[PDB]
């Protein structure tokens, strides 16, 4: 009975509604930037490339492990499930101290959200991804703490994949928000 | 599902006609050139449900009918064991009292209210997870 | 170019005379007369933001030089209190933090410490009304504070409160508003209340946790 | 005192009765205290008829319930 | 000291028509309820707070209370100047001051 | 050490008394704990006081401070205070005694509060524990005015406004005695000289020993009448279900104490309480704005706040208001130890009772006690009236007529809606125990109805429905996986699987363990 799955369609509907959400900030971001005419980056403002590649990395074999982890989980054996979601919780806690250690080093001199209106936005769009983040290793600690407390059943592995595609959604808008950000200018 | 896939294709389409209307049309004949505000909102509510109707079509493709999709059928096909549905459950007023704390901690400026709002939703959505699934205790 | 009020009314005439009077006369319904008054209160008045009011501390809207157009505007019609500037012109401040803080935290427990706090956190007053926070306020907000008497706050005039008195206050509340606390985390400032709670939502949880943890339920 | 089973299905195991006259007087008094709190320093009036209007509906509601209880619609 | 723009609202209890020295007054500091120091003064409603439990006195109507489980007025002290231009004391209290007790106020 | 024991046994003989202690057996409730959380919070507050007694000056003679906190150099402060900055500033470790002992004082009030709550909800207090009852609430009291006693010594802004107000200014104002009780106890006029040492006396020694002694008793007659315990499988009015002392028991409670005095030192290493030195020394002319006692007098406080100014003017005399405070306190305190006589005159039930109530199978003392914590709710957030209406943006005016409202119209709203919910809870027992407990799981039953697979407690009839039982005061379970539903993962560690052998053996010899203590206790 059921043949298509109900925890998925639900994930996938809610997933699109924060497509709208990241949207919605989307268009904030870009006015603001057609007004500012010329070096749109006030001077006191120049973004460091040299951090923001490990990470992006990072967070894309955080994906790749992620999927491995669900291949894993698909044929129904736990341990393999929880070594490939630890390695993925490891390296989602690096990029996200990563992130924060560029927001020290960069209102160390200079932009912060009060001070201008580039940093305002870019504050603001950076931020929100990264409470999304947060969310998604609080997830995976709950999976993890609940598939030690039971046998493993088919309800285990359905939560285990739909956690794993809303982690492919969050780093996808990532490479959205990077590619705007640092390269387009 | 045939026809769910089909309701989500129609909407992208339109969707997706909009928004390049609307892109090239205040590319031009516009005060300040392109708007920038109502094209985003168009291109990802196409991406919105292009995302879904994608889905549906993969699930629909992967699938064999379904006494629902299938006319012709009797209820006698359906006969047979359905999920599980929870019944009672007091977790959602506690999460909803986090929430609010936490929303309210947030609307006077005051920082001690917030960080304990987040902790009671932390509590309460890990209650909420693990309802049916803690074991015995263990004496 | 002192001889340059121009601006000054300017912005007035276009930000004030719906509730002050084109000739600062205090529309009857709605803004006091502002003739005694001089550029110490439009200072205080509008650099805290308490100004142009729709009250509550703000966002200020003006700056570049034209708070000092208003205050010279003002001070023009009348012979308030003006306010302090140092060899350069401008605004002074950390010269007048008084060598004396055994003084000037006595006189502060005495005259101020009744609406604000011991440290200077909030305090409420009757039917609305509160006395606010002093941490983000500079010397020279301070200063022109108590020597403008703002809204239900009393007056202090340089004659009952010499101007040694008010720089070792100032200097009190600046140095009470940035020290540590040697003790641990401080619950806000306030007494028993905040100490009260937190016993109750931590250490009483931690106790029944266990408690639960250990023994058996039945 | 006593009490049927199929209201309280515990109805053995522990108290669980309170005669209503205790209820109907209790009622009565709170109102008489809420009114007799006009005498004071209240220099405006708004709280006056917070009070006189929580003071009418516990009157409403004791007085809806005897009526009723005296005409048997209850017990 | 009260401004000379309202000088027409005042009251002047019953036995102290001239306590006060043009626009001085000089009332007691001790609560009548309990005895804290009643310090909080707000110049443009006169009204004196007590903050120990919020009672609120009329400046302007012989410190009547208006409002809490104060029951009693402030105590007002008579003044006037002597030859030298000095602020001094016309006399006492015409009533104890602080907490009521079994024998009077 | 044979030798030693031996010799011991020569000269002492017990062998049958000590024989007699560790077969004791004691219930295992998570509610039990809560009285082992006070004596230990009693025993770090004797240990910590005792360390602080070296270093504390209990004088009112005026000096100059003339120490290292600069904020305060050369102003005139009397000795206790001085001594108390000393203690602070210039003893290595004094600050973070002090204010463990301050944190160990607010834990033995609330611990103190919620055993209370225990004990009058599940009725423990019935035919042969009155006097324990009574022995408990003197307890209590003592324990509120020991705290009090205890944060007005040394002297401070704060304190000094705290004892002003109530002590002076409340003995002052009774009808006839009055002023010779204000007399008698300050020995004059409400600044004198003899005021902290008397309350130092009172503090380090009188009433420490009154609870010593009252704890004493306490705990001798818990000891000697055995304790109570719930309605389950095995339990009789006639037998004590349980662990024995000898192995378990003194294990399980040494434990409980190591982790209280844990969590005390952490959190009074870490939160700051009672800063002295951001306050002044106490002088009768300056005031602040928080005023606030500890949370165990806020009640009295905010009583004190929301009492309306009602008072007396006859011949030559008056009755002020706080009178009416003085009589209200007077009646709780009177209210709280004689309440079982009153239930026992009331619902006229004088029998023995070793098996406690469910606070569901009782509604009416349900309702009761949530309208009296109701009651004392009001009052004490009545008591922090100025943080409230500063924090939150509400009126003063109108915070103190809410509560004087909320005093009347909270506890009958609270009273109906718990008499509600308690019969609410029984009707939900009572569902489960005709039915079986629900699984959540739906079928179709080809003739499309839809029916919800309960899952029966006991036998069944010919047609498959089970038979109801019947209730036993003992809790039902309402969750399939709270009985052995879905259970048994792997057997790994975390990330490794261990061997099959291994996994099918330890199942299989746990499953067996479970149904022999099953078995064996049904069978008693
Ligand atoms: C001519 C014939 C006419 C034909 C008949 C026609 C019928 C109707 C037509 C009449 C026309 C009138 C129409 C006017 C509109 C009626 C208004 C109304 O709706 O009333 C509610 C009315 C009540 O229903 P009902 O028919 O009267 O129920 C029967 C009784 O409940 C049965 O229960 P009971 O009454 O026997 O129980 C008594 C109960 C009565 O309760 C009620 O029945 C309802 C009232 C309780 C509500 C709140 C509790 C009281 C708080 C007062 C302040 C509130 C603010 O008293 C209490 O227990 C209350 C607590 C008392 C506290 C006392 C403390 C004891 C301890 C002593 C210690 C000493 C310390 C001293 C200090 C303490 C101070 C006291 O009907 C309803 O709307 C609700 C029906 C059921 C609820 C469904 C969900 C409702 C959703 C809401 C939206
Ligand atoms: C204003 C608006 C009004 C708001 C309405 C009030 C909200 C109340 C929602 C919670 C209701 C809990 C409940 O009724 O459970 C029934 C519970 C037993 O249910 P049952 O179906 O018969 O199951 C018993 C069977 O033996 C079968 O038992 P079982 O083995 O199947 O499981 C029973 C359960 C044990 O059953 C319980 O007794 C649970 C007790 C929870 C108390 C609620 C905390 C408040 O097992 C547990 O031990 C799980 C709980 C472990 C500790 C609870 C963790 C609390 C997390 C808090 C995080 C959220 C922050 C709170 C909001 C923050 C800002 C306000 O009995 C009670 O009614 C407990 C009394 C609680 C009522 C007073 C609490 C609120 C008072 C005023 C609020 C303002
Ligand atoms: C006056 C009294 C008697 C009644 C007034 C209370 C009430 C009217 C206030 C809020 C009302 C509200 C907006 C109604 C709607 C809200 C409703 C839908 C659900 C949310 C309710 C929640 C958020 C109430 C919050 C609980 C609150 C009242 C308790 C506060 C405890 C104490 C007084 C706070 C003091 C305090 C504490 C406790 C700190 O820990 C602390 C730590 C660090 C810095 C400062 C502090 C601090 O000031
Ligand atoms: C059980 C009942 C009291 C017996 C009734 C017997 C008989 C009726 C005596 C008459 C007494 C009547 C007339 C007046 C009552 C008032 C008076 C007696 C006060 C004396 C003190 C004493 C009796 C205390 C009463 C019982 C006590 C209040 C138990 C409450 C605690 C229990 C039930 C639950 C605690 C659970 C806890 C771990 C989680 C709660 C979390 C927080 C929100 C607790 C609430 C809370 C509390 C409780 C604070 O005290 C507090 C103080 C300062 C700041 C904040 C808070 C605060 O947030
Ligand atoms: C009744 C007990 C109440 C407590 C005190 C004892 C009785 C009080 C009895 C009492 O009322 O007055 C007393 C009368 O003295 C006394 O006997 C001293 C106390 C001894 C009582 C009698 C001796 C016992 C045999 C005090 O009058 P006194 O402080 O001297 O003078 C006052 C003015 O201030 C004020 O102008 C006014 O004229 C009065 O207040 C006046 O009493
Ligand atoms: C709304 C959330 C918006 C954005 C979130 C992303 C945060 C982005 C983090 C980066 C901040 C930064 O780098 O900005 C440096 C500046 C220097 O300003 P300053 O004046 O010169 O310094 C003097 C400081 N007083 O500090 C700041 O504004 C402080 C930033 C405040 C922290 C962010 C607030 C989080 C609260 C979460 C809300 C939860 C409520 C849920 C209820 C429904
Ligand atoms: C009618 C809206 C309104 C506007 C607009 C307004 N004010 Fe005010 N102003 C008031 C009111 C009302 C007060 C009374 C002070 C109080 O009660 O807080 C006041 C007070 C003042 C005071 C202090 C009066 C005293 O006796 O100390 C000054 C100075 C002042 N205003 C100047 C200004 C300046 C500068 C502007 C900006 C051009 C401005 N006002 C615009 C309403 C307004
Ligand atoms: C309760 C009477 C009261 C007294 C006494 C009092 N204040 Fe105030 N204070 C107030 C009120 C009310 C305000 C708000 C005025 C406004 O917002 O226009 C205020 C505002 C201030 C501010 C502005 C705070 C800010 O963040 O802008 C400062 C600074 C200040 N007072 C300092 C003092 C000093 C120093 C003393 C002692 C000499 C003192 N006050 C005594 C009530 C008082
Ligand atoms: C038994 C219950 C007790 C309670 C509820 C209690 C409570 C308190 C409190 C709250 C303080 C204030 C401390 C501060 O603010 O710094 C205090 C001070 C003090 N206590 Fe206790 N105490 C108790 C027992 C004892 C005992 C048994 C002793 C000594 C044997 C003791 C010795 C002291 C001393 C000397 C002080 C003053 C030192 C100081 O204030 O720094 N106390 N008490
Ligand atoms: C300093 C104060 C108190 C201390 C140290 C204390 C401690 C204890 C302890 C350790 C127990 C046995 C274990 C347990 O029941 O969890 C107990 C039981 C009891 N207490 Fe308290 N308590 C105190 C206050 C009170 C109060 C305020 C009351 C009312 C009270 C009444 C009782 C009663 C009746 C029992 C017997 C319960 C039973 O036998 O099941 N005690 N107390
Ligand atoms: C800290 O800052 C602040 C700021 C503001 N407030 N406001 C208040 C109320 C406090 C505060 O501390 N309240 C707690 C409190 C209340 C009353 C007493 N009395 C003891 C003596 C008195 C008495 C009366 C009659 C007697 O007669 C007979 F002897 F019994 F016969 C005996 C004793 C009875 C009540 C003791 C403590 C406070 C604290
Ligand atoms: S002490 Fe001033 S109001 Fe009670």
């Amino acid at each position: 009975l059921n043949r298509p799955n109900m925890v998925s369609v639900g994930t996938i509907v809610w997933l699109s509604s924060e497509l709208m959400f990241f949207a919605g900030l989307f268009a904030m971001y870009f006015t603001a930037r057609a007004q500012a005419g010329g070096a749109w980056p006030p001077e006191p403002t120049e973004l460091n490339l040299a951090l923001a590649v490990p990470v992006t990395l990072v967070l894309i074999a955080s994906s790749f492990t992620c999927q491995m982890g669900v291949f894993a989980a698909e044929r129904g054996d736990v341990f393999g499930l929880r070594r490939w979601y630890v390695i993925t919780f490891l390296m989602g806690l690096f990029f996200v101290l990563g992130q924060g250690y560029e927001y020290i080093h960069l209102v160390e001199h200079g932009t912060t959200i009060p001070g201008s209106a580039y940093g305002s936005v870019f504050y603001l769009a950076t931020g929100f991804h990264g409470l999304h983040v947060i969310g998604g290793l609080v997830a995976f600690v709950l999976l993890l703490a609940r598939t030690k407390m039971s046998k493993f059943t088919p309800a285990q592995a359905t939560a285990a994949i739909v956690v794993s595609y809303y982690w492919h959604f969050v780093d996808i808008v990532w490479i959205a928000l990077f590619a705007t950000i640092y390269f387009v200018r | 599902m045939h026809i769910e896939a089909r309701l989500f294709e129609i909407l992208t389409a339109f969707f997706a006609l909009a928004a390049v209307v609307y892109a090239v049309l205040t590319a031009m004949f516009a005060t300040g050139g392109v708007e920038w505000a109502g094209t985003t909102a168009l291109v990802l509510t196409t991406g919105l449900t292009l995302i879904t109707g994608t889905f549906f079509r993969f699930v629909a493709r992967r699938l064999d009918t379904r006494p629902e999709d299938y006319e012709d059928a009797e209820i006698s096909d359906g006969a047979g064991e359905l999920g599980f549905f929870a019944p009672h459950s007091w977790w959602p007023i506690l999460i909803s009292l986090s929430f609010s704390t936490a929303a309210v901690g947030a609307a006077l400026w005051l920082p001690w209210l917030i960080a304990a709002g987040v902790a009671f939703v932390i509590t309460s959505v890990c209650g909420l997870v693990f309802e049916y699934y803690w074991g015995p205790e263990k004496h | 170019s002192s001889a340059l009020l121009r601006t000054g009314k300017q912005l007035f005439d276009t930000s004030c005379v719906s509730c002050h009077g084109a000739n600062l006369q205090g529309v009857p319904d709605h803004g006091p007369s502002l003739i005694g008054v001089g550029e110490a209160a439009v200072y205080f008045q509008v650099s805290t933001g308490r100004m142009p009011a729709m009250a509550p501390r703000k966002d200020p809207i003006f700056d570049e030089a034209q708070i000092d157009a208003i205050g010279a505007y003002v001070q023009a019609n009348g012979g308030g209190p003006t306010v302090v500037r140092n060899p350069d012109g401008s605004i002074a401040t950390q010269s007048l933090r008084g060598n004396d803080l055994g003084r000037g935290g006595d006189l502060f427990r005495l005259n101020c410490a009744s609406c604000h706090n011991f440290t200077g956190k909030g305090g409420a007053l009757s039917s609305g009304k509160y006395a606010p926070d002093l941490a983000p306020a500079n010397e020279q907000q301070i200063l022109t504070a108590m020597l403008t008497g703002p809204q239900n706050m009393p007056k202090f005039s340089n004659r009952q409160l010499s101007f040694e008195a008010k720089k070792d206050i100032i200097a009190y509340v600046k140095v009470a508003t940035e020290a540590r606390q040697p003790g641990g985390y401080l619950l806000g400032g306030f007494g028993p209340a905040p100490e009260g709670m937190a016993m109750w939502i931590i250490g009483m949880v931690a106790a029944i946790g266990l408690a639960l943890w250990i023994g058996a339920r039945s | 005192t006593g009490v049927d089973v199929e209201d309280v299905p515990s109805a053995e195991w522990g108290w669980s009765h309170m005669p209503i006259g205790v209820m109907h007087i209790g009622g009565l008094l709170s109102a008489a205290f809420l009114l007799v709190m006009m005498r004071g320093n209240h220099v405006g009036h708004v709280e006056d008829w917070f009070l006189i209007g929580f003071a009418a509906v516990i009157v409403a509601l004791v007085g809806r319930n005897w009526w009723l209880r005296r005409r048997g619609w209850i017990r | 000291r009260i401004k000379p723009s309202d000088l027409g609202r005042v009251v002047k209890r019953k036995g102290q028509e001239s306590f006060n020295f043009g626009e001085f007054f000089a009332f007691t500091k001790v609560c009548s309820h309990l005895g804290c120091p009643s310090s909080l003064y707000e110049q443009q409603s006169y009204r004196i707070l007590c903050p120990c439990h919020q009672s609120q006195f009329d400046a302007l109507h012989f410190a009547k209370p208006i409002f809490g489980p104060a029951a009693r007025a402030l105590a007002q002290l008579p003044i006037t100047i002597d030859t030298d231009g000095y602020l001094v004391a016309n006399g006492d209290f015409v009533e104890p001051v602080g907490p009521a007790f079994w024998e009077r106020t | 050490l044979a030798r030693q024991a031996e010799d011991i046994d020569t000269r002492y003989h017990p062998s049958a008394a000590l024989r007699r202690q560790l077969n004791k057996v004691f219930p295992t409730h998570w509610s039990f704990l809560l009285g082992e959380i006070a004596l230990y919070s009693f025993v770090v507050l004797l240990i910590t006081g005792v360390y602080l007694t070296l270093f504390f000056d209990p004088s009112m003679v005026d000096v100059t401070y003339n120490g290292v906190y600069q904020p305060l150099r050369g102003v005139e402060m009397s000795r206790a205070y001085q001594s108390a900055l000393d203690i602070s500033f210039e003893v290595r470790g004094g600050l973070f005694v002090r204010q463990i002992h301050h944190w160990a004082a607010l834990m033995f009030a609330a611990a103190i509060m919620v055993h209370l709550a225990r004990i009058f909800f599940t009725g423990a207090f019935r035919r042969p524990r009155e006097t324990n009852w009574v022995i408990g609430s003197l307890l209590l009291i003592l324990a509120m005015f020991e705290g009090y006693f205890g944060y007005s010594l040394p002297d401070d802004l704060l304190s000094g406004l705290g004892l002003r107000a109530a002590l002076s200014s409340i003995t002052l104002g009774m009808p006839v005695i009055g002023t010779w009780l204000h007399w008698a106890l300050f020995g004059g006029d409400f600044p004198g000289t003899i005021l902290i040492p008397r309350l130092y006396a009172l503090h380090i020694l009188l009433l420490p020993g009154i609870i010593l002694a009252l704890i004493g008793l306490h705990l001798a007659l818990v000891w000697f009448q055995k304790h109570t315990q719930f309605p389950g499988p095995g339990r009789t009015e006639h037998n004590v279900v349980g662990v024995r002392v000898m192995p378990v028991f003194a294990f399980k409670s040494g434990a409980f104490f190591a982790a209280i005095v844990g969590v005390l030192g952490l959190m009074g290493g870490l939160l700051q309480i009672n800063p002295i030195w951001n306050l002044g020394p106490y002088k009768p002319s300056q005031v602040s704005a928080g005023s606030q006692p500890d949370f165990y007098m806020m009640w009295t406080e905010g009583l004190a706040r929301i009492w309306p100014p009602w008072e007396f003017y006859f011949w030559h005399h008056t009755i002020p208001a706080p009178v009416w405070v003085a009589v209200i306190m007077g009646l709780v305190f009177v209210l709280l130890p004689a309440y079982p006589f009153l239930e026992k005159r009331f619902t006229g039930d004088y029998a023995h009772h070793n098996l406690l109530q469910r606070p569901r199978d009782v509604p009416v003392r349900t309702a009761i006690g949530a309208m009296a914590i109701a009651f004392y709710m009001v009052l004490t957030l009545a008591a922090m009236n100025d943080i409230i209406a500063l924090k939150f943006h509400i009126s003063l005016n109108a915070t103190t007529w809410i509560g004087r409202i909320g005093m009347v119209i909270l506890p009958p709203f609270v009273y109906f809606i718990t008499y509600r919910w308690c019969i609410g809870l029984q009707r939900s027992d009572r569902s489960v125990l005709e039915h079986g407990v629900e699984t959540g799981i739906i079928k179709r039953l080809p003739h499309g109805a839809y029916i919800e697979l309960h899952q029966p407690l006991g036998p069944v009839d010919e047609h498959g429905h089970p038979i109801p039982l019947q209730y036993q005061g003992a809790p039902l379970p309402k969750r399939m996986n709270k009985l052995g539903s879905a259970g048994s993962p792997g057997s790994g560690s975390f990330l490794f699987a261990d061997s099959a052998a291994e996994d099918a053996a330890l199942r299989e010899a746990g499953h067996a363990a479970e149904q022999r203590a099953l078995a064996a206790l049904r069978e008693h």
